[PDB]
């Protein structure tokens, strides 16, 4: 298919993922970057989700394209409902795909109630998913907005 | 007394009637009892039925379809709870001998059948070259003509979906060993069981844990009771893909 | 008897000379007077001599087997026996009800786990002939009835008294 | 045998445990995690109990699955 | 024993270099069990390890013990006690079987589905260098 990736080794809080084919180059550009989401399972109803922390793409003379992805599990998805917690263990090998838009939507639209949603931004790697924060816990626990000069910190301040 | 308050009392009264577990009473006993009550309420010849024989007629390993919830929560939601009732999965799917028995009729063409096989093969198999215990699903089809059955099998081989049936050459007797090794073969995507006599032979050749997932419309086949069974009525073959 | 068998082995077969991975076709005359036992001894002699499936090679090859003049009752019985003694073959029919697929004969020729290739009858043989691209040779072995061969293929015809002398020539 | 795990290296306060079979996948999910309790013995009378500190399950092309469990001995059961 | 050692040495490949080893199957008939067991005892003491499907005392005939011993490099050959064990291990072996008969006066009856040769000899001594 377009992408053929699977988990080659697991850790308590980390997964090594090897990309084997990578037929479509546009998958790697946005959906395989650092901080992106991967679906780690063998079925299409129950899965792990993982932040890509690091990757290393080695190429050489005659052996194959060595695409290694280091990922850390962030939680569980069961029938479209996201559960936090890295306690779940995926026994290798597990087929790895970039997460579709519904899982990424279900990450932020599950831990926060619909009336408590306060949306002022969208995800950087995927524009089509908006990120809501719990506007209750956004303002009680104080906000520390940090950036360099010319980074957009004041434009972020006024937009909130 | 509305419908929502009558929902939980009818579920609760059947829970201690059979002394069953939690999620059986939601869909396996209540939906079974709703059809047979309607099948005798609409009967203009007999209405007064004692409940002594109603218990034994309900307690069969069968999940029948009823029109009235399919209209109520719709096809997106009625098939949704059918996935979480008997088709529950974990992250790590164990290499079990899973048998998928699907009803093939002449009303359903090949195209609505083929992606169901693709749905079963993609979800219930791990043919990774890195694993040490690969597994592949077992496929059974019934109620169809042999010309239509061979028609489906021919087009599966032309789009790189390699399967075995225990007939490695023309004129071969049914050897179930090639079905056994194709379960552990990474190059064999799934297993195609032809007949019932073909089916009853390969349970006896399997020592690992076995599972049957039956998805049918009209006619059920008497699978032996000491295997774990999932027998589900559907309207047509299009719903089977959304459950598996 | 011994001096008769020596002539056809040296003149036509040349077993030691031909080691190249060619698609060699062996057409055999199966009749009712020849039992399955001596047919199996010939097939094992053909497969052992005219195939190379050792792991050291890079160009494996397997022979092609065709039988004619016999009924389908003992042709399938010979095929059923040959599969039980771990002599794995393909004949273009990977499943029940399948059409003849020559690509299984293409891949089984280069497959080390597949010892030889079976051909059921004449039109199966003609169909894979257009599917092999590499050089093909036909070694026809017959007793009373000879088969037609296309005139563009390298063909040898060998006449024998019966089926028992055949494994000596191969 | 649902599990086949066995100590392959011993330190003063550390153990190296290799899982050989892992026939039942359910044991690895809730009984082989970090902080779980392992029974280290050759009989069912006297044992060493251990806290799982680390684990690593590597899979490669041809050879078998390498499940390594890092544990530390935490006491004795008599 | 000289015929058995010549059969064992010529018709087996138990080296570590190969990946498909094989060992011959031995059958004897026409003799009593007194010297048949005495021959079996003498062969085992000379480190000629064999099997006959009877791994322990009072055992039912186990044809799979001859199956593993055929592929075992540590088992030099397979013994067969009599006709009843011969037909039992015949149906258990799926791979190609050949029967080689070397008889002087009495010839056993072999099933007609197996490739069999019959050799007539003056005595037992000349059987050794035929094989
Ligand atoms: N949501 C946004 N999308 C794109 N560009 C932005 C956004 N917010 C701020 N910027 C850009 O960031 C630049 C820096 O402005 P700002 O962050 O307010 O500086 P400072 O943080 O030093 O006050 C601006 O020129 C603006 O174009
Ligand atoms: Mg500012």
């Amino acid at each position: 298919n377009d992408i053929n990736a699977e988990v080659v080794s697991v850790s308590p809080n980390k997964l090594k993922i090897s990309v084997d084919d990578l037929e479509e180059f546009k998958i790697a550009e946005e959906k395989l970057g650092v901080g992106s989401y991967l679906r780690v399972s063998d079925n299409q109803d129950v899965a792990l989700l993982a932040i890509i922390d690091n990757f290393s793409i080695e190429v050489k003379e005659s052996q194959k394209q060595k695409y290694m992805i280091e990922a850390s599990p962030i939680g569980l998805v069961k029938n479209g409902k996201f559960y936090r917690g890295g306690d779940s263990l995926a026994l290798p090998p597990k087929k790895v795909e970039p997460a579709k838009l519904d899982e990424i939507i279900s990450i932020y639209s599950d831990s926060i109630d619909i009336n408590d949603r306060f949306t002022f931004s969208s995800l950087s790697l995927n524009t089509k998913v908006s990120v809501p924060v719990n506007g209750n816990r956004f303002f009680n626990k104080h906000i520390a907005i940090v950036g360099s000069t010319g980074s957009g910190k004041s434009h972020t301040v006024a937009k909130i | 007394k509305s419908f929502d308050d009558q929902k939980k009392e009818t579920i609760q009264i059947i829970k201690n009637h059979f002394q069953c577990e939690d999620y059986e009473a939601e869909h396996y006993l209540y939906s079974n009892a709703f059809r047979k009550t309607y099948d005798i309420s609409c009967n203009k010849k007999d209405r007064r039925i004692k409940k002594s024989d109603f218990v034994e007629s309900i307690n069969k390993s069968k999940v029948l379809f009823n029109i009235w919830f399919y209209q109520y929560e719709g096809r997106k939601e009625y098939l949704r709870k059918l996935k979480e009732s008997f088709i529950r999965r974990s992250v790590n799917t164990s290499p079990y001998a899973r048998f998928f028995i699907l009803e093939f009729q002449d009303k359903t063409d090949i195209k609505t059948v083929k992606d169901c096989i693709y749905k079963i093969q993609s979800n219930w198999s791990n043919l990774s070259k890195r694993t040490d215990r690969p597994y592949s699903p077992f496929l059974l089809f019934h109620g169809t003509s042999d010309a239509n059955l061979y028609e489906l099998k021919n087009q599966l081989f032309n789009e790189d979906l390699i399967f075995t049936d225990g007939y490695p050459f023309k004129g071969s007797v049914f050897t179930p060993k090639m079905l056994i090794e194709g379960f552990s073969n990474k190059e064999i995507h799934f297993q195609f069981i032809n007949d019932i006599d073909d089916f009853n032979e390969t349970l006896n050749s399997i020592n690992i844990r076995k599972e049957v997932y039956q998805f049918y419309t009209e006619n059920c086949l008497d699978i032996p009771s000491q295997l774990p069974q999932v027998n589900i009525q559907v309207k047509d073959f299009a719903d089977i893909k959304e459950i598996v």
